[PDB]
């Protein structure tokens, strides 16, 4: 089972639980940020506090957009990370099979 | 055509109306349309040099201040000879200070019968007015 307990069946892997919600795909983001007001930002951050987290993120989206300087920062910040090199490790004072397995 | 013979008439009385407009039988008899038509027409040309300025001048309707006003300068026209003192002179003249009064935007043309009157669109005109990056791109 996964690291949280949850029973796991291998039947549902064969397809993606999206599959099944063909609507989704179809949507086309609604671009809040145009137009934006501190009064109407103030009303998107308190809604998706309650849980509608669709605006927010459609507004994250075109605030990354449209802003060169934000851009450039959060390539930086993700690019320093993109560059590091990586490697697989067994459990503290492991075994030969969890050496192997690693 | 801002007055008509019946209120004409119905300012002056007939009977000097009859003695103004009636040069050729004496003592007169009838009145004359033609020389009322023209004194009501001369009334309407001079208001409406004082007038263009303002509205349009083919009103499709009259405002009734203007109907008193056309009256008492087509009667003070209808007179062939006209003196400073004589009162029908110093009436014109009172009437030809409220047009200037209107031209000059100290007063206003009132109700014709239920609508206001057709102003001009002179203070209207300004440029087309350039503001862009306020379009809520």
């Amino acid at each position: 089972v996964d690291v949280y307990g949850n029973p796991i069946r291998t039947q549902q892997l064969r397809e993606p639980q999206t599959s099944r919600l063909a609507g989704l795909a179809k949507e086309f983001a609604q671009h809040p940020a145009k137009g934006l007001t501190p009064a109407k930002l103030a009303r998107i951050l308190v809604e998706a506090e309650q849980g509608n987290l669709q605006a927010q993120a459609e507004l994250f989206m075109d605030m990354e957009e449209r802003d060169a300087h934000l851009f450039a920062e959060m390539s930086k910040r993700k690019r320093a990370i993109l560059g590091l090199d990586w490697a697989v490790e067994p459990p503290r004072n492991a075994s030969a099979a969890e050496k192997a397995d690693a | 055509s801002y007055c008509t013979l019946a209120d004409l008439i119905e300012q002056y009385s007939e009977q000097k109306i009859r003695e103004v407009s009636d040069r050729v039988n004496k003592p007169a008899t009838t009145i004359d349309t033609v020389i009322v038509d023209r004194a009501i027409a001369d009334a309407d040309s001079e208001i409406d040099l004082h007038l263009h300025g303002r509205y349009q001048l083919p009103l499709a309707s009259v405002p009734t201040a203007l109907k008193r006003i056309a009256c008492g300068l087509a009667y003070a026209n209808l007179h062939i000879v006209l003196k400073e003192e004589n009162p029908v002179y110093k009436t014109a003249e009172h009437l030809r200070k409220l047009l200037s009064g209107i031209a000059n935007g100290k007063l206003s043309l009132a109700l014709d019968a239920d609508g206001k009157p057709a102003p001009v669109a002179n203070t209207v005109q300004i440029s087309e007015g350039r503001n862009d990056w306020g379009a809520d791109w």
